[PDB]
């Protein structure tokens, strides 16, 4: 599944960003964070087309409404990261973990929106599989690696 | 090929697969809608949140319960709740699993009929069934005899069952449950200067009630103790760091179950209702009903409610009787556990309402099959 | 096909192209007119200077700000400012670029309406939009949750936003900003014998304030330190070579933000205003508002204002709270950066006010589109 | 030997003697303190002004209300208010007259307890009593059945009474009243360019609201009418001779009573609150509650509020019902008139809290005597 692998490699990037936040990870300082923000935004735009296609192959008054909501959130988060990274790049070039916090917060927001988009896409594809167009996408609820939900604790 | 079990309570949805021993989805049965001004582009496209989605964002939402008192009042929000349950929480396709649903007794027939219709026509379930929650509690308790008191967010009901036979004339329903206690606690928290008005603040007060409230074994000595000392006062930290202290609101709120007149109701307490239900049963089964007082539901989860329950019923019943209150530790999910016991039963598989039968006989099939 | 972003502040014009990461025109928002006798032929034909043109020649001009407190008061001088911005500074043709403009909240509606009319009828812009400067600051900070304190030459405003939803009842505007601090510094510079009266000398005092003033973490110990020693005294050289020295005017001038009573105002300091805005928000979003205190604008650029800001809000808020003040190094242009983020957004392109809509609905379209 | 009746509202003090038909002291419930520099010798010895004393000099004072929302927040300023009431306005000696005081329902118990203590220990009253303001309004209206909607500066409350019996579970309190409407009017007056920020200017805006505002019978057609024409615009002259004009702020400000979401509150309008209070009452008394909708308090004094009130409740209630809104011309003093009716009653004279009972049982006597 293209959606799953794209979102999950972005999750790898977003893990490396939190690891820099904890102060011990594969990124030395702000410049690595700026580069990571740029690539996570690019992968978010790719995710944006994947969501666009799954939405376009869906009936109107269907799960496509939530999916388009999450896609618009994705659009803004990727755009904020790209301009903010360019602003941080210019600031570094002229003159900062505090600076890294804005990019990391935007990345957290983007990753949360991407998780929401992933589950929305899965629901849209499963619910309307043998509707026409979705079959061409060939997303048969198995390419999605959906675990069974784990049982609740009876006593808390 | 595996049945689903959705316990639609007034407060929480308990959903899972038949055969399992615990629900896999337990989320609030609320739908939230934004009530403020969306000022960022794309951040206001989602117009409705369901379940934990709404409790997470409840600071900008208006939370609504589709079910009051066990009757579904909003059929478009409940429909959203069910869509969430099937697709986001359980992640199944409803048209392959038969679904077991639960309902309180003495409930409008249109409720059950419209549940049948929504299942069979919006979710295309192959079969479905609507079971009474107290019978399911007795299933989960491993008995076939006993009187079950089930208290939830919306309704408290007593159903006496003997050897698998219910006595429907002795069933008692009382529209006083967890949500009424939450409202009463919001009301009596104003005596200390704490004002919780919003629906989100109602969720905060529900949390306060679950964490701090308990049932006094003897109400008047507890009031005297709270007046004399400050030993019963406990603190609670609000979501923004303010700390509130409540002394006798802790046992005054649950006392409304034994003194419904606290909230202006004329009915009898749950002990009196239980006794009155036992005394509408045949004299030969009363001894076994006294000894099996199954308590289920989340409103029976107050510390000390079983002790007070037994003390009051012992006062009411004859002195030679055998009063035992059965309060399992997991009784917050007894209805779901019994529903999964029943839906997995081998002898139950001819008792589903198949979609063929629905197509023959309309939604009215559910009153004669169930 | 590329949008313009003009941030019309009371003090400075920040103009540039959407998508860029910095304005390309940042000049004073002043119009100067000669006040002396032109004695050479042809040297007095130009009757008005705009921007850096006027600061260069301010020794023979009377400088006027078209905007006081965020409201445009001179609509012929502001019109000159905009003509300068488009044609001399940016060197574009306005009728091909949509223009994004900014405005403070709780501002007269005629301001926004006349901005819409001037754009669409004098500059023929294909489309335009008026955005709130604090929402743009939150765009530039890379967040969708947080309370933004924005201080400019004319107005200090707080707008609490949570998950992209603004709480307009908790917006607080305070007409105390950089120009009031410049006036207060001119007033208290007279205690040392320095008299700056002319508008040009007001620009000199603004420079003194930007270079030498700072925010004391604790005002009373700083006053004691300045009284005891001369360690806090710094010198400044005037345009004609005189040197002035100021000791406690350095931290007394910015203290008017935390003690507005210094200039005779009854309002509360920016810390108290921020706290009061947080406490008009829903209790469930207060924790996230405490942790995201975005500060933008050039009056928040004093050395030590974020430390004092956090100390005061920490004193006001509960002790278990998560007070963080976010003061980016580039916060003097956060409104412009957020405006360029928004104007370049793909989802924003249906939110422009096109000239067709203006022709249908007059200038009143701007209250319902924006 | 004659009782006193002090109606401590959030906005005004209504004081007088029991048996009379009108208060003898009606002054603002404010305490003002100078905020400027006293430069003349002996002119700055008085450090605090109370009542009309403060409104007279409010141009150099900071006005503070000891009561917000019906809860006394400053107990040293309220103590000054009471000293003024007894000694300067009424000119009595408090230790010879029993004093009747009033309080809103669902109000903190410490408020009532500290009022009891202040009376009995600072003013040495021989006896005192605290009565609910809606019961007093029903006394003044000459009825023993009806639902009272009392709106003051701080709180709006609905108390349904039938045959002299209150239904305390159906009492609804709403912290939205005249001061919130004054604040909303200050907020929406900025759209026309009028900035009132100081506490004195808040008193000016309260005057504007009292003189010019009214309740639109149908809000949307009134907004359309105000947009189309200028027939609804009225002028007002400020204390220094400036004239302001307001067109739809006149009916937008009182609309916050029927659409509390205007000021960001989630609650229901006063019509919806009244209906919801009627429907928590027993079905057999609802018909008589519909026909007796007593409105008291000064926030119910808008032109057209009774017509809109009846239109909305008629829309909510069944069509065969008997909706009458009772709005006496003197309803701004219904609470005081009812308090003087009660305090003069012959059967009430054993219901005072004597100082002997206070000495036995502390301030806690007031919850069981009242
Ligand atoms: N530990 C607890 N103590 C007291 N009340 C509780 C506790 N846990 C849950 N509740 C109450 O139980 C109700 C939910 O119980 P549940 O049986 O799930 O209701 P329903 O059957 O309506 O879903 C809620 O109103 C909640 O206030
Ligand atoms: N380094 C600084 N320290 C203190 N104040 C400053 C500094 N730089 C600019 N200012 C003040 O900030 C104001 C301009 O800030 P800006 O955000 O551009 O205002 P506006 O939004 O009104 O254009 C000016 O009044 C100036 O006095
Ligand atoms: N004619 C009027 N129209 C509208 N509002 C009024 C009028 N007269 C008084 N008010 C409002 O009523 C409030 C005072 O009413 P009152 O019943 O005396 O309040 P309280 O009981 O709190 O003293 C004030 O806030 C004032 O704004
Ligand atoms: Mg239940
Ligand atoms: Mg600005
Ligand atoms: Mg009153």
């Amino acid at each position: 599944n293209d959606i799953i692998v794209l979102a999950k490699q972005m999750c790898m990037i977003m893990m490396e960003m939190t690891d820099f936040t904890r102060g011990k990870g594969p990124l030395k300082n702000t410049s690595d964070v700026i580069s990571a923000a740029k690539k996570i935004a690019e992968a978010g735009s790719r995710m944006d087309k994947l969501g666009r296609t799954i939405a376009d192959h869906c009936p109107d008054s269907a799960c496509k409404q939530d999916l388009l909501a999450y896609l618009q959130r994705i659009a803004l988060y990727c755009h904020q990261l790209n301009i903010c990274s360019k602003v941080k790049a210019e600031v570094q070039n002229l003159g900062g973990v505090d600076s890294a916090m804005s990019l990391i917060q935007a990345a957290k927001n983007l990753m949360n929106a991407v998780v929401q988009t992933v589950k929305a896409s899965y629901v849209a594809s499963t619910k309307y599989q043998k509707s026409q167009g979705m079959a061409s996408l060939n997303l048969p609820a198995v390419s999605w690696k959906m675990k069974a939900p784990e049982k609740k604790p009876l006593v808390k | 090929t595996t049945a689903l079990v959705c316990d639609n309570g007034s407060g929480l949805v308990k959903a899972g697969f038949a055969g399992d021993d615990a629900p896999r989805a337990v989320f609030p049965s609320i739908v939230g809608r934004p009530r403020h001004q969306g000022v960022m582009v794309g951040m206001g496209q989602k117009d409705s949140y369901v379940g934990d989605e709404a409790q997470s964002k409840r600071g900008i939402l208006t939370l609504k319960y589709p079910i009051e008192h066990g009757i579904i009042t909003n059929w478009d929000d409940m429909e959203k709740i069910w869509h969430h349950t099937f697709y986001n929480e359980l992640r199944v396709a409803p048209e392959e699993h038969p679904t077991l649903l639960t309902e309180a007794p003495l409930n409008p027939k249109a409720n059950r009929e419209k549940m049948t219709q929504i299942m069979f026509e919006t979710f295309n379930v192959p079969a479905m069934y609507v079971a009474i929650q107290a019978v399911l509690s007795l299933y989960a308790s491993g008995r076939t005899t006993g009187i079950v008191l089930d208290s939830g967010d919306g309704v408290t009901h007593n159903v006496p069952i003997y050897e698998g036979y219910a006595l429907p004339h002795a069933i008692m329903r009382l529209d006083l449950a967890g949500r009424d206690l939450t409202d009463y606690l919001m009301k009596i928290l104003t005596e200390r200067g704490y004002s919780f008005v919003t629906t989100a603040e109602r969720e905060i007060v529900r949390d306060i009630k679950e964490k701090l409230c308990y049932v006094a074994l003897d109400f008047e000595n507890e009031m005297a103790t709270a007046a004399s000392s400050s030993s019963l006062e406990k603190s609670y930290e609000l979501p923004d760091g303010q700390v509130i202290t409540i002394g006798n609101e802790r046992f005054r709120c649950p006392e409304t179950l034994f003194q419904p007149s606290f909230i202006g109701m004329e009915s009898a307490g749950i002990h009196e209702t239980t006794y009155n239900s036992i005394m509408k049963c045949d004299i030969d089964i009363r001894k076994d009903l006294y000894a099996n007082n199954v308590m289920s539901g989340g409103t029976t989860m107050y510390p000390g409610i079983a002790d007070r329950m037994q003390k009051e019923i012992t006062a009411l019943a004859p002195s030679t009787m055998k009063i035992k209150i059965i309060a399992p530790p997991e009784r917050k999910y007894s209805v779901w556990i019994g529903g999964s016991i029943l839906a997995s039963l081998s002898t139950f598989q001819q008792m589903w309402i198949t979609k063929q039968e629905y197509d023959e006989a309309g939604p009215s099939i559910v009153h004669r099959k169930c």
